[PDB]
């Protein structure tokens, strides 16, 4: 291999000389301890390596060995329950081998080499196989984990092992020409896995939150961004989507964020149950944890590992959801690397290729027909942490141009403890039109009209709030004050959602539809009463308003009876009160 | 109507086949011209 | 084929090649590596010691030992033909529709030469876009650059596709009846996601608009240099068609914000000091070299009309990109978020919109004798309706005068019928009839901007075209 | 209105000063890269 | 009522492209196996002379091992070493004085870099 | 190992930097000793080493150095500090050298001051509630054991007084959690960076009067001391804290007196090295450098002890959007933000709850930990206070006479809240006292508007009056 | 060079009542005019070129839009000169640069125009120089300054923008030429904020 020596050390950057023939973005073992590194710049006989670990104590002259391969991930059975670091090393193994502190240089396989998997063949000798075809199936936690051909491998099946217990290293399939196919294959993290074609995002992604699943839906293959200042509730929203989504597999990437939240996920999720499978929630979730006090260079690796694992699970026909806990941290890591490289920034310190990196990461999502012929989809929800809430910051502005949905958080609602604190005016979604047939078939034949009416009422309330800020709330006419009050009702008991309450945490589409129907029926009845001369303040004292407010705390199973009863109560209250 | 579209696609494929057959005859002369032009 | 081995430096998009004096500045090179994979590159700086090559794609896998560089052409050239109609390209002239590559009649530089100022002539004839708020109040004249100012969530792409598959000329209105005049639409897509790409493909193929369209679709994950080149390719094809085959070409550029961001990133990559607001200081000149390629030429029957589409970063018109676009282009069409969130499509707001060449493209012998007066009256009446609708919130319905209530009704019906067009294709006569019906709500004689003769000729009709008899 | 105008112009001045500082630092780093590339050869 | 344009254009374009691709494949397979022809030494001599002319300074010429004994006159005239590589079938690799710059005149490269200009004339001559 | 090698040939001394050539065997991040011609020995750390020359940041000032006589010698490859249980009643300067007059600490171990990142799998969930005695903290922004709860301060705001009060009063409530045991007192590790004489004297006198000096490790960096010691001080203090907590089951409360000074020192080092800056000229890796300090707190599975961090930082001009408070908020779990307006009113502690936040609050309170109504009461208080603030904004336009009785009631709630709940003075309120005061305040509002509280809690607690608690 | 500068003691009659009466400009003075879209700025400039007492009119377009420049180029050959009855262009020099023309030409357009105006003044005539937009010229100057990597000063405009504007505007003034014959140059430099 290409072997050199350390020439200069400066933080997470080590320059090694004598590395002629080494390729860009290859993996190098820097130092005597074999720290993981990546070549990011070639200059003559010298190579610029970013160390994925800590460089403290390194001495100039230590050997640097280039492995000749780019950063790669082991894709196979054994990932669905474990937590991984930025370069996909099992944190349980690291804890067992080192203790409560993560020490540099620990070498451990991403996939356990001792676990036995109940292999079950799906092909026969003499069969022609292409990339992405299914070689067999293995049960993992009830998921029929399919063993796949590497995407760029072609040949004819010669010998396949019979059904039984085998490890990942076991060559269950041996093609002609001597090609051996194991239970797992390695893939470069920077290459998007090929697909046959891209499909239209017809089905929606059910996050379980009323506001996100109703006003600003995101489709199954779509992408969303949730930017906001610290304390707004980005990570709580990410955890809520992880808990209550309808996605088969959830990949949570904690790029450069708190370790306490990773511990909270690791502890709570095993206790929580899968809404669809019924087993533990942890059996469907893969965590790539890169805490903020871990080396900066590992953040890009964390993002790429997460998205590559999501793509791999998509190749198995699953519906994957990928929540990145922060992309601004990835941008800051890139900025630190560029500062080491001594390059001229494009804007606010970030290298010019940051926009291209964000675009490439966000374009990996979408619903596709896999090379195996089945259907898979990946949804990416990217959290953005701007400096000071500045939404004009280049990361947020580059994200605004490539996402299909945009959930903006505002500090005003966060301070008021009004959660999910979604800035309705600053948010949008581009999937409303494409999801209409699904909403009609699965919710009600008039759901789009109901949602459009709700959005129109919110828009009218927002327009009238300008005059409210000028003349006060009581200076308006009865109709406009009724619009303001209905908007307040919507904000307080339809958009609000207690992410910690046991019942309010999840809300199916039909419950939100029922609440919207109740609110709009109340609005029509109150408008009729106002038009005939009934006072607005008299309307505001109706206990059926309290019923509408409490509607969100009713359980899903017993909700429809409450919905019918409350509709009857609305009709009776506004017929008796005229 | 559907019949008009089917007739259009049938006639398009038929004239494409006619073009292919009429170019097959001159393929060899075209290849010879290309060979004599390219080679110095 | 000359091959220039001897790479001595690679960092991000840049690589240095030695002993490569023969490479012309700005030329395109083919970068090859050990695996045989070939990448794209552009020569951005050439000197005696070395040349600087900016790589299109990612530079992973490259190395100083096995990398090879070969020139393909001295100047960026595109092969154009009349057979390009009905095709799709990736923004650098390579077909992506699965059809075989075109046979180029001629190969032209993408950096087209400037039009001679004395060679041009006045834009005189209008283009029917099928949209009432654009055809009637913000008329688009052949040879105008009329950008569409959109927002983050506004449906700019849908309006672009609708205009693309609905735009047409009206030779019968001018009395020529020249259906012999061809029409073509050149569509330039910059930094679009897969969703927008699929939507554009489906919309262009569902109505047969592909038969007169050339598609230059550059994806968001494609190299930024391709994004920079895409408008150049599209405008080169448009200029060739219009000024060598008498075509009436309409060019749509989506989205100029993405183009400006790509220009920003590439300028920063070349170690250039940013100008105002962090954008390159020469952004104005580059946007001019793009936009000012549209127009009409004296002695030639062709025409190029541009409709740039740019999303304001924060719905802010003080941003450098919309500021320079307003500097260079004649007027703008502004999409409105409040209209959009009220369920109105296309969400075009007549009050901030403007067409600077509208007065020369409408009137007797072009559209109709009453077009300009109707448009002015509609503008004034809608402004009155909007302000009265804001006032009625505080003072109530009864306190207003009778004519104020009539203006309220006019504004509501205007937003309901004229602006909220939907997916219709309205000729200018239909839009004018709807406008006259809407103005009939106001009392006769209050229509001050319109002459009495036109009022006598057209006033009196009622609203039945939109509802009751579509 | 006058107070909001004063606030707007103060914010504009602060942002322009920050942009000028950024441009100056970019000039410094470009010059120092050129110098350190020259003498080190 | 306007899809007939797309249909006929697609049919004609597919026929044209298939015909031109067949022209590509036939000219490619005919240009191959040049050393089997007894006139190959003259054309490869022309290839070597033009390759060395393109380079102001030539270090060595690399060609097929069986094609080496046919390129000794120019080797003795210019002092370039003959090198054997089976991979360079039907072509001469010209190496510059310093080795950084190098020229190849492989026949496939000839066809690839000529077809772009040739196609305009080829289409008109064929149809 | 223990033999002395001296690297002469200094070639550059400007600001805090120092270039030494032919020092290719100096490990990166190693601690060196700089000896001048007068025989004085300074401190130094290698920040960039190459085969040509190494760059050493000097801890002390560079006055008196000379290129002809100055000598540089290695001390150890990694910055390590001797730690032991004996240092419980000791003071040290910014570099861990004793300044109390007692003999040097006999080190049981020498640990790297840079620490190591805690394994997330080895972390526990911080669940032990801490009754700080402050209502704005106990009820609305609850502080749990092992939490990072920075106090956002101002120029004149009494953040140091609040921190001293917390350190004097903070204790857990074993009975409310069901443990029913006596608990050891907190061990306070006090790190001061750029601390002035007034602040240091006040802290020393407070800890003397409360008697915590016998169990408090103090690292003092005076305001006139060299600013490069401020880089080492928090890392040394947190290393001592981690050692105590995770090797002797101590419950450590860490107070970082001023993180703004640490950020200033980091900016100085970055500018001396011409590092690419982020916003406001601060270096790009400031977020990572502050993370490597903050993320060292928490609880570890299987370990009795814990590390609780209460950093104190001064926002420059009460600008919460400044890079220092922004990064701290992004790293830590919430913040306790002091309000200047409340301080001008004489309300102490001036903690305005709206910008305050505690992310680990839900893990520490609720049924079986403090009380079942705690979270609901907190949410109701937050909503009602926000409504009162909005109504104050409305009064600032339309006047008090134009309001309805509902807005008047909310305004009365808001000002009574500020005058009674937030304003407590130097008293130590139990959690029950804070909750009963909160319910008394909520009793001012109509019972039907408590939309964030279940009817059970309302029926059980609504009705009390402020005058009934104290006359 | 000129023999001597004269005081602004004689009127430059534009032929328009409001400007010639309420806000007069001396023969050899400098005036500015911001042009909104529909405010008839082009018509006003046409009337200045057509009816003023200036012998020769010089029109300079720095960075005008293509169609706006084309309107001028098409309509001036049609306007007639009241002094003689023939075409107005027989006493007019046009310097036109569109936005896509090279930036250096757009920056030097005003200097070329004012030099031609001064040459015509040196023959004893009275010249009215009309810069079509000084904001476009200033934008071109800012672009050139950025291309040369100078300090952005305020709003990106180079710190010597005021110096260049003063140098351009000081070339205007009624002078005694080197030949002892009286002449003047009048500048109406439009601004587009
Ligand atoms: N002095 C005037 N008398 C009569 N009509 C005038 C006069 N000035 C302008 N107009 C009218 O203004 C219109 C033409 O001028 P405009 O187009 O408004 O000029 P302009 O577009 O502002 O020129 P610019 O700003 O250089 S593009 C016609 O309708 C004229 O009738
Ligand atoms: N949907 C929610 N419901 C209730 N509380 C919430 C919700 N979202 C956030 N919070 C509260 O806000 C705090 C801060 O949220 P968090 O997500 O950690 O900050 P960030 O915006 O950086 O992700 C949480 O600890 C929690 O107390
Ligand atoms: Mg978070």
């Amino acid at each position: 291999m290409i072997q050199g020596v350390i020439q200069k050390i400066a933080g997470p950057a080590v320059i090694a000389k004598g590395m002629l023939g080494a390729r860009m973005y290859d993996i190098c073992k820097v130092g005597e301890e074999g720290l993981v590194g990546e070549i990011i710049r070639l200059d003559g006989d010298t190579a610029f390596v970013q160390v994925y670990e800590d460089t403290s104590g390194l001495k100039v002259g230590e050997p640097v060995v280039s492995t000749g391969l780019p950063l790669a991930v082991e894709l196979g059975p054994g990932m669905l329950n474990g937590i991984y670091d930025g370069i996909q090393r099992p944190l349980e193994r690291i804890r067992e081998k080192t203790g409560i502190y993560i020490t540099r240089g620990v070498v451990v396989h991403a996939l356990d080499r001792e676990k036995k998997w109940a292999w079950t063949p799906m092909v026969k000798p003499g069969d022609e196989v292409r990339g992405g075809m299914v070689l067999g199936t293995v049960p993992e936690f009830g998921f029929t984990h399919k063993i796949l051909v590497p995407p760029d491998v072609r040949g004819r099946v010669k010998e396949v092992k019979p059904a039984g217990e085998y490890t990942v290293e076991e060559p269950v399939v041996v093609l002609e020409d001597g090609t051996e196919l194991k239970m797992y294959h390695t893939w470069p993290v920077r290459r998007a896995r090929p697909v046959q074609r891209k499909l239209d995002p017809n089905t929606p992604f059910l996050t379980g939150m009323r506001i996100l699943d109703v006003l600003f839906p995101v489709a199954m293959g779509g992408t969303a961004a949730i930017p906001g200042p610290f304390g707004a509730g980005k990570s709580v929203t990410q955890q809520s989507l992880a808990k209550w989504s309808n996605a088969d597999v959830v990949v949570y990437v904690g790029c450069g964020e708190r370790g306490n939240e990773m511990t909270d996920v690791l502890v709570e999720f095993p206790e929580l149950t899968d809404p669809k499978t019924g087993g533990p929630l942890m059996h469907r979730t893969v965590l790539i944890a890169n805490t903020s006090n871990m080396p900066v260079a590992a953040r890009e690796a964390s993002i790429y590992v997460g998205v590559t694992i999501a793509e791999y699970f998509r190749d198995q026909g699953f519906s994957v959801a990928l929540m990145a806990d922060s992309t601004s941290r990835w941008a800051e890591a890139l900025r630190e690397i560029s500062s080491r490289l001594e390059e001229m920034p494009a804007e606010e310190g970030y290298p010019p290729y940051l926009a291209a990196r964000l675009a490439a990461f966000y374009e990996r999502a979408g619903k596709v027909i896999t090379l195996g012929g089945e259907e898979g989809a990946v949804t990416i929800v990217g959290a953005v942490s701007p400096p000071g809430g500045d939404m004009s910051e280049p990361v947020t502005q580059s994200t605004l141009r490539i996402v299909g949905a945009f959930w903006r958080l505002d500090a005003s609602l966060a301070f008021r403890r009004h959660f999910p604190a979604i800035n309705w005016n600053g948010s949008y979604s581009l999937f409303t039109s494409a999801l209409d047939p699904w909403y009609r078939e699965n919710v009600a034949e008039d759901y789009p009209e109901l949602r459009d009416a709700i959005s129109e009422l919110l828009q009218r309330e927002a327009g009238l709030q300008e005059i409210v800020q000028l003349v006060g709330p009581d200076a308006l006419q009865d109709a406009e004050r009724l619009v303001i009050e209905v908007g307040r009702i919507i904000r307080e008991d339809f958009l609000q959602q207690n992410a910690y309450h046991e019942v309010d945490a999840y809300c199916s589409m039909k419950k939100a539809y029922g609440i919207m129907k109740m609110i709009l029926a109340f609005y029509k009845e109150a408008e009729a009463a106002i038009k005939r001369g009934v006072s607005i303040d008299e309307i505001l004292q109706l206990p059926v308003l309290e019923r509408i407010g409490r509607a969100r705390y009713v359980s899903e199973e017993e909700f429809p009876a409450y919905f019918e009863e409350a509709m009857k109560e609305i009709q009776g209250a506004f017929k008796a009160l005229a | 109507t559907e019949a008009l579209l089917a007739r259009y696609r049938e006639r398009a494929e038929a004239e494409a086949k006619a073009v292919r057959e009429k170019a097959m005859a001159r393929l060899d002369e075209a290849v010879a011209l290309v060979l004599k032009e390219v080679l110095p | 084929k000359k091959e220039y081995t001897g790479i001595t430096y690679i960092s991000g998009p840049l690589l240095f090649v030695e002993n490569a004096k023969d490479l012309a500045y700005g030329a395109i090179v083919d970068i090859k590596d050990g695996t045989g994979r070939v990448r794209g590159g552009q020569v951005i700086e050439v000197s005696e010691e070395y040349a600087v090559i900016q790589v299109f794609e990612e530079t992973t896998g490259l190395d100083l030992a096995t990398t090879s560089v070969s020139l393909v052409e001295d100047v960026a050239r595109l092969g154009v033909s009349k057979e390009m109609l009905g095709r799709r390209f990736n923004g650098i002239g390579k077909p992506i529709d699965g059809l075989p590559p075109i046979t180029p009649e001629k190969r032209l530089p993408i950096t087209g030469l400037p039009l001679n100022p004395v060679a041009r002539r006045k834009p005189e004839q209008f283009i029917q876009t099928g949209i009432s708020t654009i055809d009637v109040m913000n008329t688009l004249v052949r040879g105008q650059k009329l950008p569409i100012f959109s927002g983050s969530g506004l449906p700019a792409n849908e309006i672009a596709a609708q205009i693309a598959r609905q735009a047409t000329v009206r030779p019968d209105l001018s009395g020529e009846g020249e259906k012999e005049e061809p029409f073509a639409v050149v569509f330039a897509a910059m930094g679009i996601t897969q969703r927008e790409l699929s939507y554009f493909i489906q919309e262009f193929e569902r109505t047969g608009a592909l038969s007169r369209s050339v598609l230059f679709l550059n994806k968001a994950d494609d190299p930024t240099i391709e994004r920079i080149l895409t408008p150049r390719m599209a405008l080169t094809v448009a200029e060739y068609l219009a000024f060598e085959h008498d075509y009436h070409v309409l060019v749509i550029l989506t989205d100029m914000t993405n183009y400006c961001e790509a220009l920003r990133e590439i300028g920063a990559a070349r170690e250039e000091i940013p100008g105002r607001r962090g954008y390159p200081g020469y952004m104005y000149t580059d946007l001019a070299t793009i936009y000012e390629r549209a127009g009409v030429v004296e002695g030639k029957k062709g025409s190029v009309t541009q409709i740039p589409i740019l999303s304001m970063p924060d719905d802010d018109r003080t941003h450098p990109i919309p500021d320079l676009t307003g500097y260079i282009t004649e007027g703008q069409i502004q999409l409105s978020r409040e209209l959009h969130r009220k369920g109105i499509y296309p969400p075009i707001d007549p009050l901030p919109s403007l067409s600077r060449l509208m007065n020369n493209g409408v009137g007797k012998g072009k559209t109709r004798e009453d077009h300009k007066q109707v448009s002015d009256q509609l503008y004034s009446a809608y402004a009155n309706g909007v302000d009265i609708r804001k006032l009625v919130a505080i003072i109530g319905e009864d306190a207003l005068t009778e004519n104020d209530r009539r203006y309220l009704q006019f504004a509501d019906a205007f937003e309901r019928f004229f602006i909220n067009q939907g997916q219709q294709n309205r000729s200018i006569e239909e839009s004018l009839q709807i406008a006259w019906a809407l103005l009939s709500m106001l009392p006769q004689g209050e229509l001050k901007r319109i002459s009495k003769d036109h009022i006598g000729k057209y006033y009196g009709q009622k609203l039945e075209e939109i509802w009751g008899a579509p | 209105i006058p107070g909001i105008r004063a606030q707007i112009r103060f914010i504009q001045q602060v942002l322009e000063q920050r942009e000028r500082e950024d441009t100056f630092r970019l000039k410094r780093i470009k010059g120092k890269i050129e110098a350190r590339e020259a003498e080190e050869e | 009522e306007s899809a007939g344009e797309l249909l006929v254009a697609t049919a004609r374009t597919q026929a044209r492209g298939e015909v031109l691709e067949e022209v590509r494949r036939r000219v490619r397979e005919a240009l191959e196996a040049l050393p089997q022809k007894p006139e190959w030494p003259e054309v490869v001599r022309k290839l070597a002379l033009e390759a060395l002319e393109a380079l102001p300074g030539a270090k060595a010429l690399v060609a097929n091992p069986e094609d080496l004994p046919h390129l000794e006159a120019l080797a003795r005239e210019r002092g370039v070493e003959l090198q054997a590589e089976p991979a360079l079938r039907l072509g001469v690799r010209a190496v510059g004085a310093e080795g950084k710059t190098q020229v190849e005149n492989s026949l496939l490269a000839r066809l690839d870099r000529a077809w772009d200009a040739l196609s305009s004339k080829v289409a008109q001559a064929l149809w």
